[PDB]
RNA sequence: UUGUAUAUAGUUAAAAAUUAAUAUUAGUACGCAAGGAUUCAUU
RNA sequence: AAUUAUUAUUAUAAAUAUUAUUUUAAAAAUAUAAAAAUAAAUUAUAAC
């Protein structure tokens, strides 16, 4: 039926079409019809009715549309085409980018000007407008137009009076609202519970382009989280209240606020101790901000066995005692978790744990704890199709049987060419498991001899296996030349497991399965080389957090110095910001760092990111894309066909005349892909057919 | 002067103004042998104390780099021990502590950590979330 | 046009009279001329000292 | 012909265009008595 | 990129975020005035108002009248304009043609 | 001509659209559901069926 | 103003607009009649295919028509098709007329006095209950 | 703009109150800070710059009649397009256009050669004609300096 | 342009001794006739009379206010000083209405009572509607009002533009251009605009894409007999002597060779309306435009002309926000020969002969 | 230097209108501003009773039409009789009050008009005619106080 | 034609000709299926 | 005539053979060629 809206009250004067659809029936339409032309006539149809809908529906539809977004990068990046009128290219935002810029333009009128009472009432709404306004990166509209991070467009930022970029000129979508939301956090929050004081503190950090949150905004909640504490007296021991500290300490780490007191308590009070009984030394633990933060300890209660948030957080604190202080709380957390026999706490505590060890200066103490806690075992149990290999990689002795791992001064694995000695044993082939899974798993340190005999070794990155797997697949073939190789890391595996389930679209998560099917079933066949956690600790420089974006590089900066004969390639997408580790990812400028940083034996392997040489010696071949075959554009709008929808054609047919051959009724210009029928339009004098699938 | 085309080689900036005399011990002169031209008297100049060796050199005893990064952080933080806090303030005293302890400069970057850990910061429709332990 | 740009027939700045001969920059682009005192074609219009006011007699 | 009264340009908008032809020992090195825009 | 053309591919996004900061720095100051003493100086009328200008009828140095036109716009009227309906036009306003030939003061 | 053209300058011709819109373009096509060969939309066969109805 | 903003002498375009005005310098022939012979680009005309002259344009058009009256199909090239489908109907608007002059209007055009009879024999009994657009124009997927 | 040779990682935010200070001189000190010459780690390849916030521009000074007899001349492409504009004529248009022009005279002095070095240091100065400026959260430290 | 300057008056001369009415100093709480006396008496500079009470400022002002409360009629022209005009209500010097989108329908010729003969162009204003208002970040006077035309099926526009009309709910229009209105001239989105919006005598500006001519030479584009100098500042010899001169070495910008010849946006800015047909939504203008039939022409008003506002005191005043009809005014009741509104004579005298 | 212009004086006494598809003369028959103001020696016919040839009178000025305003032209005209009587001379320079012209001049009321022959009458320095009687039908444009208060306003106008 | 002078100003309007705005969307036919109608009836 | 090219190589004889090579769906300059006026065939025309 063609029902759903009603014309304005006073008809012959205003003909505007109201709205009367239920929020459900907008979401059902939003979901069953994910095409862009239906996903526009849903956002717009909803933003017109944004002043009637209840504070709860405002929570839902906002929280709902985020399913279409993704924290990772470009927010509203629904582009139409990259026009090539001139030499370089520019990007044209589709009708769906202009629909949220329209939606957010209706939120900044309802919540700022005509109903300023709407957002104080329901505290969980603001804690959803904020997080929505972060996913849509409205503090940086340039990326709604930017395709390649390396190629930053200024379409939404820079206009010239000659008449370029006028209509998409200077965009200020929520900068009115986003700054009214902070006028509401300073001076009310009585009806805010600590779970929301944290989230609101997490909104203003995320939405900012770098996570700084305009400290008076933040400081207005910290000033309110103490009043929520003073009524308990800073002796909180609700176990879930001992979590809201591990989150309050991860934030104020992204922000970078350095408050020892929250660590003086979350850790257990070890600092503010080891500051007693001094003969003669410093008092580092205090870093007192007493007038700002309240004295806090937890209790004689748990005071131990923290959660994952805490360990990835203490990584950033460069203090020597805090790590040894937090290296037992990782043992206890790996004791309590193992004895509790839980999987999720057993993997979460490891992938958030390596971030802690990756900061200690003593790489030996870092490597000792990595094998006593079976890190190479528990991590890989999680990853979807890795459970098979984790078994074999956890063979009873050679899980990590204290390989030579001869680290020299500076921490660099100067074992190369003196672990190539191997102690002369040839790192044996086939072992056991009569089913002929007998070929042993290829840990790097055990198989560094092979990489020397290799002709051209490959490195994998989680991007090259996203958007398609047709590029890895080729290298899967070339593995059986004997001359080639392939190195995946336990980091690249984990960073594939995220996008394996936490993917924006199923067309992408389906890949990271087929992208992990191969690598987990090319590792079990003894072709690829898994650099495990025990070796990502070996190669990385001590003190630096080296995620999968730098394990791809510190490996290519290790082996481009410690085995220079062989090639190195990088399976990744040309859109990765890690295609140029000099431009991005470079360190703080320093006078001592040279351009010879790569080959000098005394420098850390990431000192070479301040050079265009590391990118020079590491090649980046696009091995093989899918075919360049054009997609079926017969069903899209065509400026050439458009002139034929209504073109009189009587003298064209003779016997089989139809009513109007070209005109697909209900569609836009006979374009079976640009569907519009049953979406809310207004044409009180022209017919329209109701919705049917195709 | 040296290829008269034009001189774009970085020139030296003139000398800062000396501190007030306040002593009348001839703190004025320049062609006077009782002192050199340079007049450096800073906040923490009296900590650089010198002892006359026997050869002819001096053994200046100065505070360590891990101490003036402590003195500074003290000064920088008790700007207001209960007063306003600046985004630029926190990010500075977040580094002065990182400089206080083992000041080799990180070799990689200062924001690669945040950039990768903004999924537990940001709430993004938990069906597409990032929980440390993926359920 | 406010920005201006209504330059004269050439002269930019003319200095003081100093008797019959008054200077002038005659900025334009070059010169050629002569000179009553020593007659040699003298490109150097950047400075031409006219006589009483006759542009016919120069430097 | 007889190239007289050189002009050494220093930059622009900071040389006043009368000081260009200065550094020549003459009635210049004074202030232009009647400037034109 | 002309000088006066690079000064504006830089400052125009700054001039935006500047004046929109002042407008914010007014609501804080007007709201602070609201909590502060109501009837006081507080730098003009604090509540989003533009002190009406009384002095706009002058007699310039040549002894002839000179008027200064100044108009303000209340954000409520221009907001009632954009949602309510105007009034019916008087039959004598459209049936009387806008006569040509602007009559003098004869 | 006034000189010879270095190679980086004979490639300059290939940047603009007037070159790509003349050589490097691929046409959308489809199999005629009867004529069985590829086709562009608009131009038809000679067969009395491929010509009475217009696939 | 009172004179049109463009005078009589100015060529508009191909695919231009109508741009109506008063003018007094048109209608060379009995225009719009089954043999108009006008040839140009502005819509009220037939598309002027490439011929060596206006006369030689008619000769082409004549022998293109008297091959559509023997074999009721034809495979023409370029702008001969639109200016033949247009002319194929004119012959048939001229067939139904059947007056003593039509056959003398059509004997002048065709190079063949036989086909005129076949034209006047079939087309009344054949196109009686078809208003207009008697000829089909199918564009072939091939090219010379 | 990340683009190695940028170095936004050791930034310090200065503040040069231009009140009463000579405009051909505030343009000098601010250039040693935007071009990052006040840094002992200055190498010309790296553009290690420190943001300057030159508030209170409209209170600048110009010795003598140099408000009336100093031209901002620019000659466009159109013949007869030579424009001459005093400082008191560009100060009508925008007071920051006279300071941004006197900065352009100083950054150019050492960086005219390459476009990436001509313009990038210019984007570090924030010319504000009065007190108000949105950088309260950047803690602009008032740089000490005596002309 | 001479005789286009208003009365010159500086700012350093708008002081107490020049205001037409009592010059009113501001004192926070209220206006006053005396300067603000600084609170800190150490600020008071020498020979600066901190006047607490001046009679002349208080006498001349006292008679002034009493005379206005007692003799309103004589002191009428001094009632906008203390009672300023409100907002809206169509200030004549400030308000700018919006226009509408018309279509060139046909041409004909009309005659006034005098024997004159006009060349009329019937413009059809089909289905105009305010489809949305917009402001550049809420800045002042940057307001705009977009007005659609010619309701059309949804199968006509491209999706990315039809989706825009599916935002504001208005019927999907054929095209919509925007006019910069003053915030008092607004109207809610969707107000069905009538053609009677215009009055039969006002000078209306139009803008359109004139007829395309293709690619013409110079004899047709700028066809002239001789010219091309604009020599200007470049030097040259008159009166020989100190002579070294410069000549052209480039085709200076703005030459006059061949080109497109006319697909641009023409603008007639003084056309007076002739015959408003408000049944058929037609407007006749006594001018021929060089545009193809069927074009869209955005109509405005010539805000001022020859020195006098269009909607001034003497001549008519427009239906300000827009023209809203009655409740029983059914145009379909009356024939097109009744919904006509002709114009006054545009000429004072029969133009075949001369002025009497 | 810069031969800025030759003759330069025809442009002070001619009505020159560029041909640029907008500025253009036209044949008349379009609207006011008909075209072709008849600028050369055109040998107008005389009509008033004198020994002016009544068949030839050679033109002097480079402009003649009312959409060019014959109402203030001071149009000189030279007499060139092929025969007069075997009273004026065949060699004098009289002004002329143009009457009509074969060129189809459109009026400001659409009333096109063209006569069998372009004719005129000789007059004097004080704008008084030289004849007693006139043998033709003058044009409306002869109604100005310029050429009325001495012109007999001969007879039936058009 | 009034001021001023023995003759007559000085102002303003009517008439002698065409008005103009740059860059955010999918493309290798005729931008007309052409005989100016976005199929005037079906074949 | 450089040729399968501007070409009836014509000393002679001749008079109703349809006697067998000429692409292209746009716009300007130009090039050929073209209704109307200051008794003849002419103009110029840089006009359809």
């Amino acid at each position: 039926d063609l029902v759903g809206y009603h014309v304005h009250r006073h008809f012959p004067l205003l003909d505007v079409l109201g709205c009367d659809r239920s929020v459900n029936d907008l979401l059902a339409q939003f979901w069953n019809r994910p095409q862009r032309e239906a996903r526009t006539a849903t956002v717009l149809d909803f933003a017109a009715t944004l002043q009637r809908h209840s504070n709860e529906e405002l929570t839902r539809v906002l929280y709902e549309l985020s399913s279409l977004f993704e924290w990772d990068g470009n927010g509203l990046q629904f582009i139409a085409a990259k026009v090539l009128k001139y030499g370089r290219s520019y990007t044209v935002s589709s009708e769906l980018t202009k629909a949220f810029v329209q939606l957010v333009d209706a939120m900044t009128v309802a919540f700022v000007e005509e109903q300023p009472h709407r957002l104080a009432e329901s505290p969980a709404l603001l804690a959803q407008v904020l997080h929505f306004l972060a996913l849509v990166k409205i503090m940086e509209p340039n990326k709604w137009y930017t395709l390649n991070p390396n190629a930053p467009q200024n379409r939404a930022d820079y206009t010239h009076p000659r008449g370029v970029n006028r209509t998409c000129g200077h965009v200020t979508t929520g900068r009115a609202l986003l700054d009214f939301l902070e006028d509401m956090v300073t001076s009310f929050t009585e009806g805010w519970s600590e779970d929301d004081i944290l989230d609101v503190m997490a909104g203003f950090s995320g939405v900012m382009p770098d996570g700084k949150a305009s400290s008076p905004v933040l400081y207005a909640l910290l000033d309110e989280l103490w009043m929520r504490w003073s009524k308990v007296g800073f002796v909180l021991s609700g176990s879930e209240q001992a979590v809201r500290l591990e989150r309050l300490y991860m934030l104020l780490q992204v922000m970078d606020m350095q408050r020892d007191a929250v660590l003086d308590a979350l850790l257990g009070g070890q600092l503010r101790a080891h500051s007693t009984a001094p003969s003669t030394s410093t008092l580092p633990t205090l870093f007192c901000e007493r007038d700002d933060t309240p004295p806090l300890t937890l209790a004689q209660s748990l005071t131990q066995t923290r959660g994952p948030d805490f360990f990835s957080a203490v990584s950033r604190d460069k203090r020597a005692m805090v790590k040894a202080a937090a290296l037992r709380l990782l043992t206890a957390s790996l004791a309590k978790a193992r004895d509790d026999s839980d999987a999720v706490l057993h993997q979460a505590l490891v992938e958030s744990g390596t971030e802690l060890l990756q900061s200690l200066t003593s790489k030996s103490a870092a490597l000792s704890f990595a094998q006593r806690e079976q890190f190479d075992v528990i991590t890989l149990r999680a990853v979807p199709h890795m459970a098979d290999v984790a078994e074999r990689l956890a063979e009873q002795r050679a899980e990590a049987p204290f390989f030579p791992l001869t680290a020299s001064a500076g921490g660099l694995p100067d074992t190369a060419a003196v672990l190539a000695h191997l102690s002369s044993h040839p790192a044996p082939y086939i072992v056991l498991c009569k089913g002929r899974r007998v070929h042993p798993v290829r840990t790097l340190v055990s198989n560094l001899d092979h990489v020397a005999a290799v002709e051209n070794v490959f490195l994998l990155h989680s991007s090259g296996v996203s958007k398609c797997v047709d590029a890895l697949v080729a290298v899967a073939r070339r593995l059986r030349s004997g001359k080639d190789a392939l190195i995946v890391t336990a980091s690249c595996l984990r960073a594939l497991q995220a996008a394996a389930q936490y993917g924006a679209t199923e067309k992408r998560r389906a890949t990271a399965d087929r992208a992990l099917d191969i690598v987990s079933y090319e590792l079990e066949a003894g072709r690829a080389i898994l650099m495990p956690v025990t070796d990502e600790l070996y190669l990385h420089d001590a003190g630096t957090y080296c995620d999968e974006d730098l394990m791809l590089w510190t490996l290519a900066a290790y082996l481009a110095r410690d085995v220079p004969l062989v090639k190195v390639h990088t399976i990744m997408s040309s859109r990765s910001r890690a295609r140029n580790p000099q431009h991005a990812l470079r360190g703080e400028h320093s006078p001592l760092t040279s351009t010879d940083d790569l080959y000098n034996k005394s420098t850390p392997l990431l000192q070479a990111l301040r050079s265009k040489e590391l990118r020079a010696v590491t090649h980046h071949p696009v091995v093989q894309r899918p075919v360049r075959d054009p997609p079926q554009t017969l069903y899209n709008v065509n400026p050439i066909r458009a002139r034929f929808v209504y073109r009189r054609d009587k003298a064209l047919f003779d016997k089989y005349h139809v009513t109007a051959r070209n005109l697909a009724p209900g569609f836009s210009q006979g374009a079976l892909n640009s569907d519009l029928r049953a979406l809310g339009f207004y044409t009180p004098d022209h017919p329209q057919v109701p919705y049917t699938p195709l | 002067v040296y290829s008269s085309k034009k001189d774009r080689t970085f020139k030296v900036m003139p000398v800062p103004p000396p501190p007030p005399a306040t002593t009348a011990v001839e703190q004025r002169d320049d062609f006077a042998d009782n002192r050199g031209l340079s007049a450096t008297t800073r906040t923490l100049s009296p900590t650089f104390r010198m002892f006359a060796l026997e050869d002819g050199g001096v053994l200046v005893s100065h505070p360590s780099h891990a101490q003036i990064m402590r003195w500074n952080q003290r000064v920088h933080t008790e700007e207001g021990k209960a007063a306003n806090s600046t985004v630029m303030d926190e990010y500075v005293n977040s580094r002065i502590q990182a400089i206080i302890a083992d000041n080799t400069i990180e070799n990689t970057s200062l924001s690669q950590w945040r950039k990768a850990h903004m999924w537990n910061v940001i709430k993004s429709h938990g069906k597409l979330q990032r929980r440390w332990g993926t359920p | 046009a406010a920005a201006a740009a209504a330059a004269a027939a050439a002269a930019a700045a003319a200095a003081a009279a100093a008797a019959a001969a008054a200077a002038a920059a005659a900025a334009a682009a070059a010169a050629a001329a002569a000179a009553a005192a020593a007659a040699a074609a003298a490109a150097a219009a950047a400075a031409a000292a006219a006589a009483a006011a006759a542009a016919a007699a120069a430097a | 012909a007889a190239a007289a009264a050189a002009a050494a340009a220093a930059a622009a908008a900071a040389a006043a265009a009368a000081a260009a032809a200065a550094a020549a020992a003459a009635a210049a090195a004074a202030a232009a008595a009647a400037a034109a825009a | 990129d002309s000088f006066k053309e690079h000064y504006h591919r830089v400052h125009l996004p700054r001039r935006l975020a500047l004046q929109r900061y002042i407008k914010r720095e007014e609501a804080r100051l007007s709201r602070h005035k609201g909590k502060a003493v109501a009837a006081a100086a507080a730098a003009g009328v604090q509540p989003g108002e533009v002190a009406y200008k009384y002095n706009r009828w002058w007699v310039s140095n040549d002894h002839e009248f000179v008027h200064q036109f100044a108009f303000v716009e209340d954000p409520d009227v221009t907001r009632e304009k954009r949602n309510t309906l105007p009034l019916v036009t008087k039959e004598n306003i459209w049936k009387e043609p806008q006569q040509t030939f602007f009559l003098p003061f004869a | 001509p006034k000189r010879k053209k270095n190679p980086m300058q004979l490639r300059r011709k290939t940047y603009g659209l007037h070159f790509k819109e003349r050589y490097l373009k691929l046409e959308e096509w489809y199999f005629c559901p009867l004529c069985a060969e590829p086709k562009k939309q608009g131009e038809w066969c000679r067969r009395e069926d491929c010509r009475q109805i217009k696939p | 103003g009172r004179p049109p903003p463009v005078m009589g002498h100015a060529k508009r375009m191909r695919f231009a607009g109508v741009d109506d005005n008063p003018s007094v310098t048109h209608k060379p022939w009995d225009t719009s009649e089954p043999l108009m012979a006008d040839y140009g680009w502005e819509r009220g005309k037939l598309p002027k295919f490439r011929a060596r002259s206006p006369f030689h344009r008619q000769q082409i058009a004549r022998r293109m028509v008297t091959e559509l009256i023997r074999k009721d199909y034809v495979i023409v090239g370029g702008a001969r098709a639109p200016a033949l489908r247009i002319l194929a109907d004119h012959v048939v608007e001229l067939a139904k007329a059947g007056d003593t002059d039509s056959r003398q209007q059509l004997a002048y055009f065709l190079h063949d006095p036989l086909m005129v009879d076949k034209a006047f024999d079939e087309y009344p009994r054949r196109f009686r209950d078809m208003n207009a657009k008697y000829a089909m124009m199918t564009r072939l997927k091939g090219r010379r | 703009m990340s683009k190695q040779w940028l170095c936004r990682e050791g930034e310090r935010w200065w503040l040069l109150d231009a009140r009463g200070q000579q405009l051909p001189h505030v343009a000098k000190i601010a250039a040693q800070y935007m071009t990052g010459q006040h840094r002992p780690d200055f190498t010309p390849g790296m553009m290690t710059g420190d943001h300057v916030v030159i508030t209170n521009i409209k209170d600048a000074v110009m010795t003598g009649d140099n408000w009336i007899r100093v031209p901002i001349t620019w000659q466009t492409a159109y013949p007869g397009g030579k424009y001459r504009v005093r400082l008191s004529e560009m100060y009508e248009r925008d007071p920051c256009m006279v300071m941004w022009w006197y900065l352009k005279d100083e950054v150019n002095r050492h960086f005219v050669r390459k476009l990436k070095t001509r313009t990038a240091p210019l984007e570090k100065a924030w010319l504000y004609e009065d007190s108000v400026h949105p950088h309260a959260e950047k803690n602009p430290r008032p740089l000490v300096w005596t002309d | 342009w001479y005789r286009c300057y208003p009365s010159l008056m500086e700012e350093k001369d708008r002081d107490m001794y020049h205001c037409y009415y009592p010059y009113l100093f501001d004192h926070g709480d209220k206006m006053s006739l005396y300067p603000k006396i600084p609170d800190n008496p150490r600020e008071w500079q020498v020979e600066q009379l901190q006047t607490t009470y001046d009679a002349i400022r208080e006498d001349k002002y006292d008679a002034f206010v009493r005379l206005r409360a007692k003799f309103p009629e004589l002191y009428q022209d001094t009632y906008a000083w203390d009672n300023p005009p409100p907002f809206g209500e169509f200030n004549m010097f400030y308000s700018v209405r919006f226009g509408m989108i018309g279509v060139k329908a046909f041409t004909c010729k009309d005659y006034d009572d005098l024997g004159n003969q006009f060349d009329c162009t019937a413009f059809w204003f089909p289905d105009n509607q305010i489809v949305k208002h917009s402001t550049r970040n809420g800045d002042v006077g940057t307001d705009k009002v977009y007005v659609g035309a010619m309701n059309v099926p949804v199968e006509f526009h491209k999706p990315h533009v039809a989706a825009f009309y599916k935002a504001a709910g208005v019927p999907v229009k054929h095209v919509s251009a925007g006019f910069p209105v003053t915030p008092d001239a607004y109207a809610p989105v969707g107000t069905k605009l009538d053609v009677r919006h215009f009055k039969p005598g006002q000078e209306v500006t139009i803008t359109f894409q004139n007829t395309d001519y293709g690619y013409q030479g110079v004899m047709f584009r700028h066809g002239f007999d001789g010219g091309y100098v604009w020599l200007g500042d470049s030097k040259w010899q008159r009166r020989p002597g100190c002579m070294g001169a410069e000549g052209q070495k480039r085709i200076y910008p703005g030459h006059r060779m061949a080109g497109q010849t006319g697909a641009s946006a023409e603008t007639y800015d003084g056309v007076p309306v002739w015959r408003i047909d408000y049944k058929n939504s037609l407007i006749y203008l006594p001018t021929l435009i060089d545009a193809d039939v069927g074009t869209y022409v955005k109509f405005r008003d010539t805000i001022n002309t020859k020195g006098y506002t269009l909607w001034n005191e003497h001549r008519g005043t427009p239906p300000f926000p827009t023209f809203i009809p009655s409740e029983e005014e059914d145009l379909s009741k009356l024939a097109t020969d009744e919904g006509q509104l002709t114009s006054p004579p545009l000429y004072m005298y029969f133009r075949d002969e001369f002025a009497a | 230097g810069n031969p800025v212009n030759k003759t330069w004086f025809r442009h002070n006494l001619i009505i020159r209108r560029k041909g640029s598809y907008r500025s253009r003369w036209g044949n008349g028959t379009e609207g006011y501003g008909a075209g072709v103001p008849l600028s050369d020696q055109v040998k107008l016919h005389c009509v008033d009773n004198t020994n002016c040839k009544h068949v030839r009178l050679i033109a002097k000025a480079t402009a003649e039409r009312f959409a060019h305003c014959r109402v203030f032209p001071a149009v000189a005209h030279r007499v060139s009789v092929q025969r007069f009587k075997g009273r004026v001379k065949p060699g004098n320079i009289y002004w002329v009050c143009l009457f009509t012209r074969r060129q189809t001049n459109t009026r400001m009321s659409g009333l096109q008009t063209n006569f069998d022959r372009n004719t005129c009458i000789i007059m004097n320095d004080q704008r008084v005619p030289l004849g007693t009687r006139v043998m033709y039908c003058a044009g409306r444009h002869v109604n100005h106080k310029y050429h009325l208060k001495a012109v007999v306003l001969a007879n039936f106008f058009v």
